[PDB]
RNA sequence: CAUAUUAUUAUCUUAUUAUUUAUAUAAUAUUUUUUAAUAAAUAUUAUUAAUUUAUAUUUAUUUAUAUCAGAAAUAAUAUGAAUUAAUGCGAAGUUGAA
RNA sequence: UAUGAUGUUGGUUCAGAUUAAGCGCUAAAUAAGGACAUGACACAUGCGAAUCAUACGUUUAUUAUUGAGAUAAUAAAUAUGUGGUGUAAACGUGAGUAAUUUUAUUAGGAAUUAAUGAACUAUAGAAUAAGCUAAAUACUUAAUAUUAUAUAAAAAUAAUUUAUAUAAUAAAAAGGAUAUAUAUAUAUAUAUUUAUCUAUAGUCAAGCCAAUAAUGGUUUAGGUAGUAGGUUUAUUAAGAGUUAAACCUAGCCAACGAUCCAUAAUCGAUAAUGAAAGUUAGAACGAUCACGUUGACUCUGAAAUAUAGUCAAUA
């Protein structure tokens, strides 16, 4: 994270049940103040799955809603995503491995796009 | 005292303007609305 | 009659600051005229530190204007007041006959 | 609820919902949402802004070469020395403020806002010399790198824009960390890293003005002399009596309420209520402004009368 424009997560919800708002915001402004744009939402809690479903083969899913075309516009301009936003966008395929870090093998499931 | 001289200048200007307004009230040739001009 | 706070000013005082005047054997840099100490070579010749000198950058001193804030005067905004005006209520009644 | 009874006018009260709530009595567990509205009254105590050793310096220990030290390699220590970045935000508050710069709205404007980037993006380039610091990426001095003219062209024209050619733009910088390669510990030369400076554009941002609305008292009725307007000058990136100077004109506001006084931060896709128009609040969520004990000024900076600095006031 650096620069004036940053793509971050703003905390919404209630105590002990966070949800997050993927926003484009000024660095110098407050975390929960109204941002430049609201690119999406991110619900951190995985969807619970039945013990049976663990055996069947499905995994918990985390729900992210995002504007793919607009996030490309903001990344192009030089808005600097944060570490968590970097992780989210990199899984989405928006960001490639150039954004990986040393701190961060096999692929059970490759990324797939569907309607 | 520059304040005193400035105040005197302001006063002179103001009284000049009030005299101008008072004499401008009677500067207009006021005909008789009843009887028209004198002749 | 007494206390309090904002506001202003042809008044008094003024921190600091901003411009603005003038003065510096006043400084610092460079430019001259010069004086000492030091080096190299066969009388020196240049070098540093000081002497005078005239351009900048400031310091001290002053001239003027404005200026925080203080008084003094006025006004208001309030707060209290002996003295004092009116009226409201109620107790059972008292007096007139409007 | 009048009335001896009737009809009507007329007030008073009640039924409903709510709260930034308080109090009386009473009270089990859990989940969530809030919590000094009053004295912007005063404050004990502890915390809330640090970080960088890969900027410069210091200080050790071992090994090697040199002879008390000197120089390298490797380990460390050093944020009480010199430096870089950060505190214009966020947090809290609602004193001031009735608009002279505040709030809300507009598919609103120009002066037709700067050779401003503040901190990232994409591109090119450059990174020189001295001095002073003990040394430097600290400071100074110096080197090199849009606007105004003149010619035309047009039209979105009685100006702007375009292109050209000149003038000045002309304004900078900084190295550290590793490796290696040369040669003669000394320099030097490349590469990798992380910095530095300039330029174009993008993004994020700023400054200014307009129109409409924004509480009560006229038992506050006249107010205003920079006052209202014009012309110049200084200042600003930029208009304007905004501030300072000069000279002209006599205007401007006002019974559809000026000026003055009192009170108040303002608002919403927020909260309460109603059938609705509306009315109330502005706690909580969010937006804007103001302030950080009080007043004025100054430096830096693009942006500050800064929670900075100076001066004064209070304690
Ligand atoms: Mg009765
Ligand atoms: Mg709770
Ligand atoms: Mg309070
Ligand atoms: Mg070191
Ligand atoms: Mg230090
Ligand atoms: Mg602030
Ligand atoms: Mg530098
Ligand atoms: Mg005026
Ligand atoms: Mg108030
Ligand atoms: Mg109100
Ligand atoms: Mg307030
Ligand atoms: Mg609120
Ligand atoms: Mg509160
Ligand atoms: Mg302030
Ligand atoms: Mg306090
Ligand atoms: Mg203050």
């Amino acid at each position: 994270t650096c620069g004036l424009v940053r793509i971050r997560l703003a905390r919404f919800g209630r105590k002990n049940s966070p949800v997050y708002n993927i926003v484009v915001a000024n660095s110098r402004k407050a975390r929960d103040a109204k941002p430049i744009e609201v690119l999406g939402t991110y619900v951190p809690v995985p969807s619970p799955v039945t013990k049976r479903e663990l055996k069947r083969g499905v995994v918990p899913i985390k729900d992210v809603k995002l504007d793919f075309d607009r996030t490309k516009y903001w990344i192009g301009v030089g808005a600097q995503p944060s570490e968590t936003v970097t992780k989210l966008l990199r899984k989405a395929g928006i960001l490639n491995d150039a954004w990986a870090t040393s701190k961060n093998r096999k692929v059970v499931f490759e990324r797939m796009e569907t309607l | 005292s520059a304040k005193a001289v400035k105040f005197l200048k302001a006063q002179r200007r103001k009284q000049k303007n009030e005299a101008k307004q008072a004499t401008l009230k009677a500067s207009t040739d006021k005909v008789d609305p009843v009887l028209g001009r004198a002749d």
